């Protein structure tokens, strides 16, 4: 998550209808990667820059991290 | 089961819950005119049901954490 | 004028009874041969498919008597129909408290089998004294006709 | 009006009885002290000079009672 627009659906219970199931509300939402570029975060300047500059990827090809430099993030051990 | 068709107490009737009814988001306002997206989380914690999760590098320093709680939000 | 203390005694559970002076040995007899129908008492407070509560001592007795009404024991049919009426009344009095036998069987020691044992001990003495269940509607169908609930089949 | 089930029980033989409601504890008493006159029951179906049939349970009882009639037990004759 990175906004209220995508958050909203789960915050509602509407996401779950797309999967042929009744509405399933969440009691809130959680933010991690998003806040990294907050000016009151210690994330270095050019770092925060390079963070934004990562072109995200949809839930579609998220698993592609395991094999490729998908978006701006890769997976590593 | 069977006995739920033949009962005389007033409390004898059950309603299967719709999580939309029971856990659906809501809005509410304070005696000083704040607005809170009403959920189990926000009502528990006592703040907006939007929360910054704890993250080692960035969520470590006492600034970002206390500054984010001064901004009225739940952080780890 | 007519009061006679009848006790249903067993292991660690008892039930006291009020009987007409007249019909006190018919009720003593059904009680007597009935306390032999049960296996040796258990001070461990339960046996498998034997009494589990005081609600079961009376239930087991109601079907015991109601069976000897429909059993071919002659010259003694008028007198058994009376022991029957008393146990039925004392049961709907204290145990069911007006409420149906099913929702009051739903609160006894769970073997998922003895809960049936009480519900049939009733409609065995119910029909052995010829009474047709009073047309109540459940809190369910009541609130269905009162359009709170919508019941499908 | 007046019916009372009296059982003569022993080992493997029994006899059932019909008694007036009134005279049911006099008949209970004679039965009671009489089932002690007999020696410990035998599941081998007989004892020497003790019961052998159901015809003997009643016969033994008839003489038991008839003896306590001519016995000097007053107020209960
Ligand atoms: C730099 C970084 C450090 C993290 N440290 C922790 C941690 O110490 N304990 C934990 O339970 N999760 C930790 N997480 C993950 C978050 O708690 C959270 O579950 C996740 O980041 C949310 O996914 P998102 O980044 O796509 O919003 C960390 C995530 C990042 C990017």
């Amino acid at each position: 998550f990175g906004g209220s627009e995508d958050t909203y659906p789960y915050l509602t219970g509407s996401w779950s209808t797309k999967f042929g199931y009744p509405p399933m509300p969440f009691d809130g939402c959680m933010f991690g990667s998003r806040m990294m570029t907050a000016k009151e975060a210690h994330t270095s300047k050019q770092a925060k820059q390079a963070i934004v500059d990562a072109p995200g990827v949809d839930d579609d090809q998220w698993e592609n991290t395991y094999k490729r430099p998908t978006g701006g993030v890769i997976t590593v051990l | 089961y069977k006995p739920e068709l033949f009962d005389r107490d007033d409390n004898a009737v059950q309603f299967a819950v719709d999580w939309v009814k029971e856990h659906g988001p809501r809005l509410v306002k304070t005696s000083v005119g704040q607005t809170f997206v009403d959920t189990k989380m926000s009502r528990l914690l006592g703040v907006p049901p939007v929360m910054v999760a704890g993250m080692t590098p960035t969520t470590v320093p006492w600034d970002f954490v206390a500054a984010t709680m001064n901004a009225g939000y739940h952080i780890e | 004028q007519s009061l006679r203390p009848l006790v249903l005694t067993h292991g660690s559970l008892e039930f006291s009874f009020l009987v007409p002076t007249s019909l006190h040995f018919q009720a003593a007899q059904l009680k007597d041969s009935f306390l032999a129908t049960l296996p040796q008492p258990t001070e461990e407070l339960a046996q498998d498919d034997e009494p589990s509560s005081v609600v079961e001592l009376v239930a087991r007795y109601i079907a015991f008597v109601a069976h000897e009404v429909d059993e071919g024991d002659e010259d003694a049919h008028p007198t058994n129909l009376e022991v029957l009426k008393l146990i039925l009344n004392e049961f709907e009095r204290a145990f069911m408290r007006g409420n149906d036998v099913h929702a009051i069987a739903a609160n006894v020691a769970g073997i998922t089998a003895k809960k049936i044992g009480v519900v049939r001990a009733y409609y065995a003495g119910r029909a052995a004294a010829g009474r047709a269940p009073k047309p109540y509607d459940s809190a369910l169908f009541r609130a269905a006709a009162e359009n709170n609930v919508k019941i499908y089949s």
